[PDB]
Formats: C-alpha cells, sequence, structure tokens
RNA sequence: CACGGACCAAGGAGUCUAACGUCUAUGCGAGUGUUUGGGUGUAAAACCCAUACGCGUAAUGAAAGUGAACGUAGGUUGGGGCCUCGCAAGAGGUGCACAAUCGACCGAUCCUGAUGUCUUCGGAUGGAUUUGAGUAAGAGCAUAGCUGUUGGGACCCGAAAG
RNA sequence: GAAAUUGUUGAAAGGGAAGGGCAUUUGAUCAGACA
RNA sequence: CAACUUUGGGGCCGUUCCUUGUCUAUGUUCCUUGGAACAGGACGUCAUAGAGGGUGAGAAUCCCGUGUGGCGAGGAGUGCG
C-alpha cells in the first residue's frame, strides 16, 4: 500500500515504482536462449597457439 | 556572458543562513500547541471571508480574505461586535459590489453559526472537543463557472472579429465622440 | 524605442495555449469519451482561464469533434479551427 | 575509440555486455549500431516523442516494424490515434508507455528485443531530434 | 504468481499463513543511485563550524 | 649576473561562496522542481503534502499588436539501419539523426484594397524582398560531479596611504 | 622523548674539499631450503 | 415610535505553569593474567535503564547517573474544573 504496486496505485501521490530497463537480471541465460544461439557464429576459441 | 554579481558591498557583514529552520519549525509547532492550550475549546483561526482575487492574473481565483464585512454580518443575522467574539473576523474596510461574494460569505457566516457551540457565560459548559482548524472545517470552494458539458449555440459571428470591433471601439470612441459634437454644433 | 515606465507584470499577464495541447485541458480519463461521443448537443466545456491561460492558439489540429472553448482571447485561425470541428469560442467574462 | 560507457549503471552496463556479445559474434550491423549507440551521453540521446514512433511506423512498407529506440520514448498529447506496434526502448514514460498499451502494442526493454530479434532482423532503428544548442 | 513469503510465529516455527511478495521487492537494486543519494542525505543532520 | 640558502623540528600558500555557462552521471519527462511553509517524528535526521511560484512547452515587433499544417508536417539530393531478390557480388524499396537547396507557416516591412460598414471603421483576397538560435510530431526541469568566467580578502606574504 | 647539536666507546678514511653515478676488491654484517 | 435579549463581585479546594527536594532495575559469582580487572573465559540477571561520567587498563549489571513512574515543598495564576 505505501509503494504502490501493478494493482494499488500507491499511498504517495502521483508514485510508480522503477521500471526496469533490463528484463532479466541473468544475462549469461539470455545469451544461452536458443534465439541468441541460432542467430551466432561458430565460438571461436579463448587461449590462441603461439605461431612463430 | 552578461551577469551580475552584486556581492561587494561588505556583503560578508549580512550574511544570514537559516540554521535555525528546523529549530524555529519545532518552536512554532510548540506555540500552536500552547496556544491551542490556552484558548482550550477555541480553534486556533478565526473564519476568514471568501474574497475574490485583485488583479487579471488573479480575479479567476478565489482565497481566504481578511474578514467579513459589516453588510455580510448583518444580513447573517448578528452584529459585529459580537461576531469578533464568536472568532468571525470583521473588517471594516472591506466593501460589496458583488453579489455572489456576498452571498457566499453570508452562506459562510451562516453554516458557522450553526456549526459551533457557544458556551453560555455564567458557568456549567457543556464538554466539546477542541477542533483545532476553521479553515479546514469550512474550505473555501471555487464557485463552478459553468456545468461540464453544454450545447453548441453558434451565434454565427466570429469570436475574433468580436474582440477586434471591441478594440477597435475602445481605439476611437474620443475621436467619434469629437466629430458627433462638431456635426452637432454643425446642426 | 520606448522606456517603459513602472511596469507591472500583472496587467500583462497572458498565457498561450496552442490547439494541439488543447485536448488535455479536458481530465484524461473523460478524454477518451469526449472522442467517442462527438456530439453537438453535450460537447465538453473548457475553461481556459480556469486553467491558466490567455490566449488560444492555433498551431496544431484538433480532432473533428465539437468542443466549447472559453478563453480570454483567441487567434483568428484557432478561431477557425474551433468553429471548424463543430465547437465554439465563448469568450470569458 | 569507445568501449565503456560513462553510467554506473549496473543494468546498463548488463545491456552493454548483451550486445558487446551479440555486435561480436553476430555480424548483422544492427547490432553494431545499437552497441555504438549504448555509449551515447545523455545530450546524444535525445527522446523520442511516441508520436515520431507513429510517423517512422506510417511508412511505405514500415507498418509492421518493431522499432527500436536506444533512448527514452516519450509521452505527446498531439497525436490521437496511435498505431499498435512492438516498441523496444531504453526507457518509457508512464505517458508513452500507457499510449503504447492502449492502443494494443507493446513495451519491450532491449533485451527482450535481443532474445525476439537477435540479428535485429525487421526492426526500425529511431533517433531523436538532436539540436539542443549551440 | 508472486511467489509467498512464510509468517513466523514469536517462537520461531512457520506458521502456515504466508503473503505476496510485495511489488517493491521488484524494484530494481541500482547501488549507484543508492551511493549517490545516500552520500547527499547522509549530510542533512550536519551542523556548521566556522572559526 | 642579480636574488634566496648556517642547521633542525613544527606551522606554511588555488580555499569557501553567489550568479551564469560547458561536459558528464542520475531522476522524471511536456513537463519538472518535497524541504518558504504545513503534517509527522525514534526530533536540526527521516517520512509525507495543499496552494502558489520558477524554468520549459511560442515567437515576433520600437510599440499597439498579431501569432505558427495546401501537402502522407513537403519536394529533390545525400544518409546509419531495416525490408525484398540474390551462395555472393550487387539490384530495388523504405528511409532515423543530420546536412544542402527549393517551397509552405508566424511576426515584422512595402504594396493591393473584396464582404460590409456610426463614412470612416474593418481587412478579405493576392503579391515584393529581406528578416528571427521562430513552426515544420516538443526537450526540458531538478540534483550531483569534474570544471570555465565574473564578484567577493579570493593562491600566500609584501608598495608609495587616505 | 625525534631532528639539529654534543660527549664517550668501537670501526674506518684523510698528501690544499666534501658529497653523488656505474662497477668490483676488501672488512664488517645479514635473510632464505630440502629429489 | 416597538418589543426582546444579555450582566457583577469575591473567598475555598483542585488543575496549569514555574522553581525546587526526595524516592524509584540488575554480578562486584567462579577461573587465569596483571601493580590494579574495568582484560580474556564460564554462568547469569536488569533493560521504557547498553547516553554519559567515576572507580588502580575497554564496567549496562561497583558508584553516580540514565530510563520510567511516585511522593512532596514554595510560588505565579485567575487561564479553567
Amino acid at each position: 500500500q505505501v509503494w504502490g504496486s501493478e494493482t494499488v496505485a500507491s499511498s504517495k501521490v502521483g508514485y510508480t515504482l522503477p521500471s526496469h530497463i533490463i528484463s532479466t537480471s541473468d544475462v549469461t541465460r539470455i545469451i544461452n536462449s536458443s534465439e541468441i544461439q541460432s542467430a551466432i557464429r561458430p565460438a571461436g576459441q579463448a587461449t590462441q597457439k603461439r605461431t612463430h | 556572458p552578461i551577469l551580475k554579481n552584486h556581492f561587494r558591498k561588505h556583503w560578508q557583514e549580512r550574511v544570514k543562513v537559516h540554521f535555525d529552520q528546523a529549530g524555529k519549525k519545532v518552536s512554532r509547532r510548540n506555540a500552536r500547541a500552547t496556544r491551542a492550550a490556552k484558548i482550550a475549546p477555541r480553534p486556533l483561526d478565526l473564519l476568514r471571508p471568501v474574497v475574490r482575487a485583485p488583479t487579471v492574473k488573479y480575479n479567476r481565483k478565489v482565497r481566504a480574505g481578511r474578514g467579513f464585512t459589516l453588510a455580510e454580518v448583518k444580513a447573517a443575522g448578528l452584529t459585529a461586535a459580537y461576531a469578533r467574539t464568536i472568532g468571525i473576523a470583521v473588517d471594516h474596510r472591506r466593501q460589496n459590489r458583488n453579489q455572489e461574494i456576498f452571498d457566499a460569505n453570508v452562506q459562510r457566516l451562516k453554516e458557522y453559526q450553526s456549526k459551533i457551540i457557544v458556551f453560555p457565560r455564567n458557568g456549567k459548559a457543556p464538554e466539546a472537543e477542541q477542533v483545532l482548524s476553521a479553515a479546514a472545517t469550512f474550505p473555501i470552494a471555487q464557485p463552478a463557472t459553468d456545468v461540464e458539458a453544454r450545447a453548441v449555440q453558434d451565434n454565427g459571428e466570429s469570436a475574433f472579429r468580436t474582440l477586434r470591433l471591441a478594440r477597435s471601439e475602445k481605439k476611437f470612441r474620443g475621436i467619434r465622440e469629437k466629430r458627433a459634437r462638431e456635426k452637432a454644433e454643425a446642426e | 524605442g520606448m522606456r517603459y515606465f513602472h511596469k507591472q507584470q500583472a496587467h500583462f499577464w497572458k498565457p498561450v495555449l496552442n490547439l494541439d495541447k488543447l485536448w488535455t485541458l479536458i481530465p484524461e480519463d473523460k478524454r477518451d469519451q469526449y472522442l467517442k461521443s462527438a456530439s453537438k448537443e453535450t460537447a465538453p466545456v473548457i475553461d481556459t482561464l480556469a486553467a491558466g491561460y490567455g490566449k488560444i492558439l492555433g498551431k496544431g489540429r484538433i480532432p473533428n469533434v465539437p468542443v466549447i472553448v472559453k478563453a480570454r482571447f483567441v487567434s483568428k485561425l484557432a478561431e477557425e479551427k474551433i468553429r471548424a470541428a463543430g465547437g465554439v469560442v465563448e469568450l470569458i467574462a | 575509440h569507445r568501449t565503456a560507457p560513462k553510467s554506473d549503471n549496473v543494468y546498463l552496463k548488463l545491456l552493454v555486455k548483451l550486445y558487446t556479445f551479440l555486435a561480436r559474434r553476430t555480424d548483422a550491423p544492427f547490432n553494431k549500431v545499437v552497441l555504438k549507440a549504448l555509449f551515447l551521453s545523455k545530450i546524444n540521446r535525445p527522446p523520442v516523442s511516441v508520436s515520431r514512433i507513429a510517423r517512422a511506423l506510417k511508412q511505405e512498407g514500415a507498418a509492421n516494424k518493431t522499432v527500436v529506440v536506444v533512448g527514452t520514448v516519450t509521452d505527446d498529447a498531439r497525436i490521437f490515434e496511435f498505431p499498435k506496434t512492438t516498441v523496444a526502448a531504453l526507457r518509457f514514460t508512464a505517458g508513452a508507455r500507457a499510449k503504447i498499451v492502449k492502443a494494443g502494442g507493446e513495451c519491450i526493454t532491449l533485451d527482450q528485443l535481443a532474445v525476439r530479434a537477435p540479428k535485429g532482423q525487421n526492426t526500425l532503428i529511431l533517433r531523436g531530434p538532436r539540436n539542443s544548442r549551440e | 504468481s508472486r511467489p509467498q513469503v512464510t509468517v513466523h510465529s514469536l517462537t520461531g516455527e512457520a506458521t502456515a499463513n504466508a503473503l505476496p511478495l510485495p511489488a517493491v521487492f521488484s524494484a530494481p537494486i541500482r547501488p549507484d543511485i543508492v551511493h549517490t543519494v545516500f552520500t547527499s542525505v547522509n549530510k542533512n543532520k550536519r551542523q556548521a563550524y566556522a572559526v
């Protein structure tokens, strides 16, 4: 009641709780989605073999 | 940029910082409480009248004025000397040239007279709780100048042209009357 | 030009409200039903003075739905757009 | 030339991390454009009025594109009829979001856009009007 | 829906009563905003000093 | 050259403030700003709030004043992205910001002088240049930070004083 | 109970400066590690 | 010319204010160290009192206090019961 919700407005006049700018906090779950994993190119590889 | 800085006039001798703002607020609340104790059943304030603000900028607003006029008090059914002792503010220098404001104030005084108990002077007074504020009890109400929705009464004449004819007749009244006087003396 | 002795900013107060922002003046809850009804009887009444404006201006386009617009002043083209929408301007006394 | 934003916002850093991955490993220029746009300072991310979104969606063949605004989407009471579409934005004002939903649309974040449109397919990046001062 | 929060009695046992999580607990957790607002608000009880 | 330096301790010089800016972060966003004040309080904190007011959303003219849509809010050129075909190369379409030019709109300037009219009032209609941080689907308000200017003792000490 | 400055003790250097850089002699001193 | 309505002064006791006085929880239990326990450990108690100060080193529980309530004393007062 004090801070409002998506159902009750608020006791603070004209207050709405802040809105997220990113839907989920976990970015690794986003990157490992089926759609991201489809879109991207093959992985590459992190530590490089020294040539010459 | 062009910017003025008035800080050469030995200003350091007169810098006032309001470190007392919280202390002054507490002292003010204490004073209100103790005055309410002193006047124990009476409210803290006096019944203020309903007033239309002065200028073109503010005449659209209605404001709590200083005190009810003598006409308002007599039309409410009481004398100004008695009104001042039942917490009603009386202003001797305010004039009445507006029936709406006059009737609004008389209605305020009628409501005020009925919403209060006045204890008998002799003694054995009835118990009454102190209501601290009379402006919160009888708030100033903005008159409604029109209903929410109406019919479209189109006269046909333009509004802008009405304003321009008004400005024109304001402009040329004097010379028009001068010409009228000349034609009059020429019969 | 001139030099204006003893300026009082009370009598030269005159805020401007263009036509595009006019319908904001109607409360947001009743606005959509006023748009949907669109009737010459029970057309909405806008007192701009009570809202705090002095002159109505003709910038935007207003929906072709009548509205009774009360103001101290209106521009010629603001008059034309209000009337052409089925509404009217009533000068506020 | 520019790799990290000056904002300390945790979630903005997460968005930058996400689109850094996408712009590294997708070769679609949309993700590169968006990542470049995420680092912009606030004067260089002007708000995009919701009526500007409607005007962009009124173009030829652009009626069903998912608009992306890398910045703030703002209300505009100067518009009365608003089309139902999907809008991806960094931030929505309450009025803008309320208007987009009232028309039947949807206000999605940029990572929800990344899930739906990972290579930025069928999108329409709008940049707000820029000139603020000299 | 909103996950329930169990309510403990004065002896620490969890009663059957449980409550929906209020919507403020889904608010964004912004350490930077908390930091700057704290570091400004934490100055508001100070008293003046001077020579 | 000239000036400072026998030695050691401690002190010792770009500070604070106000008004404007630039940039950046943050909040909200055609709005914004609780903290003059009121309510409340675990009491200079924190929490909450009505009316007003400031700035912004409208400009222009010496002023009276007047006041921003012919059009899909504009035509062409360019333009990040996206869309269509294409293994690709490219081909087309759409084109945000922005930029160039040509038009439109508002005010100012010079004309023309309709519908009518207290016969002098009104300004309809249509042109001519220039013109403005002007409109042409708003971008601001507030706070903070690094800071620039200016005024205060103003980086510190010291000049001939009235 | 600092430094300037001083006394005594021990070591050392000194043919009209003292100090400082690189390197090493010499004397004095001193840390670390278990297939 | 015409009818109605209103009213002082004190004394006594309380209340209010002020200024004062007094009263109002709980370990100085065991072990080690130390010149000193106010330190470390063990077991407790009070808490509307864990603000502060003293006491032979960091003490809620040793002392004064603090917190909360009670009882008074002298006044001012006509504010009012």
